[PDB]
RNA sequence: ACCUCGAUGUUGGAUCAGGACAUCCCGAUGGUGCAGCCGCUAUUAAAGGUUCGUUUGUUCAACGAUUAAAGUCCUACGUGAUCUGAGUUCAGACCGGAGUAAUCCAGGUCGGUUUCUAUCUACUUUCAAAUUCCUCCCUGUACGAAAGGACAAGAGAAAUAAGGCCUACUUCACAAAGCGCCUUCCCCCGUAAAUGAUAUCAUCUCAACUUAGUAUACCCACCCCACCCAAGAACAGGGUU
RNA sequence: UCUCUUACUUUUAACCAGUGAAAUUGACCUGCCCGUGAAGAGGCGGGCAUAACACAGCAAGACGAGAAGACCCUAUGGAGCU
RNA sequence: ACUGAACUCCUCACACCCAAUUGGACCAAUCUAUCACCCUAUAGAAGAACUAAUGUUAGUAUAAGUAACAUGAAAACAUUCU
RNA sequence: GUAAAUUUAACUGUUAGUCCAAAGAGGAACAGCUCUUUGGACACUAGGAAAAAACCUUGUAGAGAGAGUAAAAAAUUUAACA
């Protein structure tokens, strides 16, 4: 009637073997999915207006400055896509929704820290378990076979994307830091009231309206950014350079997809559809993919005239 | 602020006897393979740790009688010796502590 | 908000925090094994690990001598540090101290721990031992390993 | 509790399980009046005309 | 209560009166005192009334135990096993005579609330109502908006 | 003078505001003694906004500089178990006045204790659609005799608001934070017109009819002793390869 | 001080262990809106909402609690002073 | 047409729905006279009946296991250290 | 038509009233305003006006798982024209 862990009863000679044994299996499964177009891929429909393709699950590395040919310093966020795969497909009929849902995972984690139900799901799929799993709404022509890996080449420079992740949790915070209330002066007779909300409602109602700004936990919630364009794409390390800052701390998993903004609609005509396949590409992509206005580090010093 | 009304025992039972207030049963208890007494899986056995302290206190009392005062810490290694033992080949040039007692079984000489 | 804070808040202040850890560290050098509350032991463990590194720099190093002079309130332990503890761990590069949890004291039911320097002359603690290789679970994994090694050589 | 035993369907499509356990179809309270194009010629000719329009009226 | 007291349905003992009437009263125990004003009404009842009362009801056994007591009592035992104990302390002859006759008429069941003033074992003769009683049958018993073959 | 004389002093400010529309500004649309800019007036519109200071206890107001605007109110003349106690209010005193005096004052002046450990209700991330100004272009165009001087659409820049972040800068250093950086996506139905009968014309129709403006995104599984944690009051949550 | 707050330490705080009060309390199985009423409703009328449940915050309500409060008036009730 | 009262009627029993005040009929327990002798009778007598006076004394709840309170460190408990 | 009335004896208690209808004053042909008069209701039950002291229905008292009734549910959609 007592719980147990994976290496409670293992001896000194077995623990290194078990760690190495499961590590080798993870490498084999990840290296056995690098050929999606040969292992009976699903039909690849051409791009059509009004179609939504799947996104990625990236990890926020940090921030790095980036200069354009216009001489403006733009700061970008390095989003690393690692061990990103498609888990399962749900049709529109089975989705009970307008769009078809597709499951994506990322950041392969240990198999010893997951429930039995989750582990057996990956056992038949032949992939290591993923930490964060996001669901993307796609169309019928954007279906992707389960187990298909995804790379940072799925996006291209000049494309606006939306990043979703949990914000940095600041714990329980007062109204001054959570909602930006002015507070009370530190002097001129004030007695034990410098950072208090003050009045919360009127006397006639005799109650507090729902949604009233009161002290409580701030952060650790999902927030989505919109209208963030990609300035640079690295294919060797699968890194997406997303303009500005994105919600979440360092080394956090984010959900990335195309911009929902109407101004950025019907811009995926020249973008890969449904996704980029390095296995079957007729020509390997360059080391780095830049934007038109981006001045590469190898280029000489920009000389405005 | 003072209570407007007296809270009944029916309300109090729901608060005092709530599962959060109740003590949580522990599942990390097992028997010590050495002495058989109970211990936690992440905590050293109380019975086994107690006999180490009793022997350690006796050893430290012998050390005090040799230094004969504070600020007299030796600059060499220390060896604990029992009845029926002699300094070993590797225990040369060290401070030996003689104990008028048989070496404990759990105490492995090194 | 406390993100990235690696140091704990103890004593009557930052200065008192050093003095409390200094007394624990000094008592650890003299006795080579002490028992104290778990949080103070864990905080002091980092200083004990790096104290040996200054002892390996040699007693002729002015910088290493000042750290020994400061962190050792009792001046008789300074010759011991550079002539006993430092030579003892000459081959080792780290992990000189081991920290284990002990039953809470009866005075205030505080979480307690014991910290000692490896290789001491004191009786060994009843260290936790993993299950023997002769157990049923280990033998099944041992048999699997043998076939995997045999299959690889094939 | 009574609202749980009430089933609404926007169209004439009904799930089989709900459709397979029906018993009686209650009559509609309001009788739908007939459109002018649903009248047969027998009823249209039965109803007499009340006035004689002039022959020179453009209408 | 009604909520604070138990209740029972109207019933009799072994369907009394269905084939024959059986007097449910079984025993009377009177405890009168030779001396004591509390039994003055009871002593007069024993001297002239209980003799004629025993003539009318031969199926009831009457015991008259004369012992010193401060409160004379009458104990009535019934066939169903219920025992009703009543006090006739300082009651007139007429009040005792009416009370004893009331005990003779009762069946012994508890004097509590009766849920219904009627009790019938066959309430329905033409068939108890069911929702299909007043619904006409359709050809082949087809369900509404159901097509066959 | 109906409720409160067996513990709300009132005013004003600070804090945070919810609501009305009889609309100060942004939006749409008639009329004009509407050329164009400015204006006036009326219908529609409460999504959003509505400044900082000097003397004054101030509310208000005066004028100082601005702004697309610095709206009228209600809410226990909102909010004082959140705060302030400046004016008035208890004991001191003074000036002026009344009184034989004690003493008084709708005036002036100075000083004068603002308690409370939350039992109950309510509430404690509305999971996410933003507004505005200026400059530019149209354009020195339409208009006008000139003086003057616009629509709509597009661009840029800035500010606030909402929501994030730490590559720099800054307070600072395994981090937090702004003074710093990043992102921000719907129409608004007042009316202007066709066809066309009652009332064989006409008439935009509380006549049948036609036309113009008449949603998406986020969230979704089910070893744990213990350690670690960008997760956290506790609990919970993530990682432990 | 403020525009405009922010960081850190200490106490407090919260949790574990020990000891253990006070004002308060008609009974409560203690909701929102509108209306009504001794004229300001958790309890009445009409609608709406609603498994149970502890912990931590908050201070709009319970005309919250604490000294028959202050404030005007009453008494053929007192006292000081002139 | 129906619904609709404590009005009326029906079966049965009837002293058995007003403040202050007034007239009654009964009566708990206690003591005494005389009875009575598992707790009663007839009389006399009176410290003769408590859901309420911010009542008095005592017990125990509620707030509440809350507020608040406390022991510098190691150790051979010699001692040393801050 | 009805059954009360007066006198005699013995004392208590109530008289800081409300609202409705009506007549008339004061205010402003305002007030849940003030002040008289007549009458009703209320401080006495029940039903109906949404909740309801004062409006309407209705009183003399119990039981019933009978019956007949009293008061008792707002209406209203408006501009052609020689
Ligand atoms: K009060
Ligand atoms: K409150
Ligand atoms: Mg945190
Ligand atoms: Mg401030
Ligand atoms: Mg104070
Ligand atoms: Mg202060
Ligand atoms: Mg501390
Ligand atoms: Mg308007
Ligand atoms: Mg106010
Ligand atoms: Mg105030
Ligand atoms: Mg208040
Ligand atoms: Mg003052
Ligand atoms: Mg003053
Ligand atoms: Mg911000
Ligand atoms: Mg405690
Ligand atoms: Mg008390
Ligand atoms: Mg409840
Ligand atoms: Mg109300
Ligand atoms: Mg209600
Ligand atoms: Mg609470
Ligand atoms: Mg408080
Ligand atoms: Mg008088
Ligand atoms: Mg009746
Ligand atoms: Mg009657
Ligand atoms: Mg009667
Ligand atoms: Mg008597
Ligand atoms: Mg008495
Ligand atoms: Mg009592
Ligand atoms: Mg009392
Ligand atoms: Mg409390
Ligand atoms: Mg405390
Ligand atoms: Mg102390
Ligand atoms: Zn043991």
């Amino acid at each position: 009637k007592s719980g147990t862990w994976w290496d409670e009863h293992l001896s000194e000679e077995n623990v290194p073997f078990i760690k190495q044994l499961v590590s080798d299996e993870d490498k084999a499964q990840l290296a056995s999915k690098l050929c999606p177009l040969k292992d009976e891929p699903w039909p690849i429909h051409p791009w059509e207006p009004g179609s939504f393709r799947v996104g990625l699950i990236a990890l926020k590395l940090g921030m790095m400055p980036l200069w354009t040919k216009d001489g403006q310093k733009h700061v970008v966020t390095l989003l690393q896509v690692q061990d990103c795969h498609v888990l399962k497909y749900t049709s529109k009929e089975n989705c009970n929704g307008k769009m078809a849902t597709l499951s994506v995972g990322g950041k392969t984690v240990s198999r010893f820290r997951k429930a039995t139900s989750i582990l057996e799901f990956y056992r038949e799929l032949g992939l290591p378990p993923k930490q964060t799993v996001k669901i993307f709404n796609i169309t019928d022509n954007a279906a992707i076979k389960p187990g298909t890996p995804l790379y940072a080449a799925h996006f291209r420079p000049g494309q606006y994307v939306d990043v979703t992740a949990k914000t940095i949790g600041k714990g329980f915070q007062g109204v001054m830091k959570r909602w930006g209330f002015k507070g009370q002066p530190a002097t001129h007779g004030q007695t034990k009231t410098h950072r208090r909300p003050g009045a919360v409602a009127t006397g006639d109602i005799g109650r507090v309206w729902p949604g009233t700004k009161m002290p409580g936990k701030m952060g650790n919630i999902y927030r989505t950014e919109y209208g963030l364009k990609v300035w640079r794409i690295n294919t060797k390390h699968n890194i997406i350079y997303v303009n500005g800052s994105v919600p979440g701390h360092k080394n956090c998993l984010v959900k990335v997809k195309d911009s929902k903004l109407p101004a950025y609609k019907d811009l995926g005509k020249n973008l890969p559809f449904p996704t980029y396949f390095p296995d079957g590409d007729e020509e390997e992509l360059p080391e780095d993919l830049y934007d038109e206005n981006v001045c590469q580090p190898g280029a000489p010093s920009i000389t405005f005239a | 602020a003072a209570p407007k009304n007296r809270r009944t025992i029916e309300v109090n039972r729901c608060r005092r006897r709530n599962p959060q207030k109740l003590i949580k049963v522990k599942n990390n208890i097992d028997v010590c393979p050495e002495c058989g007494h109970l211990k936690q899986k992440h905590v050293l056995c109380a019975y086994c740790y107690e006999k180490v302290c009793k022997e350690t206190a006796e050893i430290r009392r012998q050390i005090g009688k040799q230094e004969g005062g504070p600020f007299k810490a030796p600059t060499i290694e220390t060896v604990v010796l029992y009845t029926g033992e002699t300094p070993s080949e590797q225990d040369q040039g060290k401070r030996i502590i003689e104990r008028d007692r048989k070496r404990p079984s759990w105490f492995t000489q090194n | 908000i406390s993100h990235g804070r690696v140091f704990r808040r103890m004593g009557l202040g930052p200065e008192s925090r050093i003095h409390l850890l200094r007394n624990l560290l000094t008592g650890l050098v003299r006795h080579e094994r002490i028992e104290a509350p778990w949080a103070r032991v864990d905080e002091m463990r980092g200083y004990a690990e790096k104290l040996i590194d200054y002892g390996k720099l040699g007693d002729t190093n002015e910088r290493a001598m000042r750290m020994a002079d400061f962190w050792l309130t009792e001046k008789d332990l300074i010759p011991k540090l550079f002539q006993v503890l430092a030579p003892r761990y000459k081959d080792q590069t780290g992990g000189y101290t081991r920290m284990l949890q002990i039953p809470n004291r009866s005075l205030d039911r505080a979480k307690m721990a014991v910290i000692e320097y490896k290789g001491n002359c004191l009786p060994p603690l009843p260290l936790p031992r993993r299950d023997s290789h002769l157990t049923l679970l280990n033998q099944l994994l041992q048999g699997l390993r043998q076939d995997l090694r045999q299959s690889q050589e094939a | 509790t009574m609202m749980e035993r009430l089933h609404l369907f926007p169209d004439e499509y009904i799930p089989e399980d709900i459709l397979k356990n029906l018993v009686e179809e209650l009559p509609q309270p309001r009788k739908i009046p007939k459109r002018l194009d649903e009248y047969t010629q027998e009823e249209i000719d039965a109803f007499p005309r009340l006035w004689t329009p002039p022959e020179d009226y453009r209408l | 209560t009604a909520r604070g007291t138990p209740s029972r349905f109207l019933a009799s003992v072994l369907h009394n009166g269905l084939g024959r009437y059986v007097q449910q009263l079984q025993r009377l125990s009177f405890s009168v005192s030779r001396d004591g004003a509390s039994s003055r009404g009871a002593r007069e009842f024993v001297e002239r009334e209980v003799i004629d009362f025993a003539r009318r009801n031969p199926g009831v056994v009457i015991y008259v135990n004369s012992r010193p007591c401060c409160v004379p009592r009458v104990v009535a035992e019934y066939l169903n096993g219920a025992v009703r104990e009543e006090s006739i302390h300082c009651k007139s002859v007429e009040e005792i005579s009416t009370l004893v006759q009331k005990l003779a008429d009762q069946s012994g069941l508890d004097v509590i609330r009766i849920r219904k003033p009627f009790h019938t074992d066959n309430p329905s003769i033409q068939g108890q109502w069911h929702p299909f009683t007043n619904k006409p049958t359709t050809f082949r018993g087809l369900r509404p908006r159901e097509v066959q073959d």
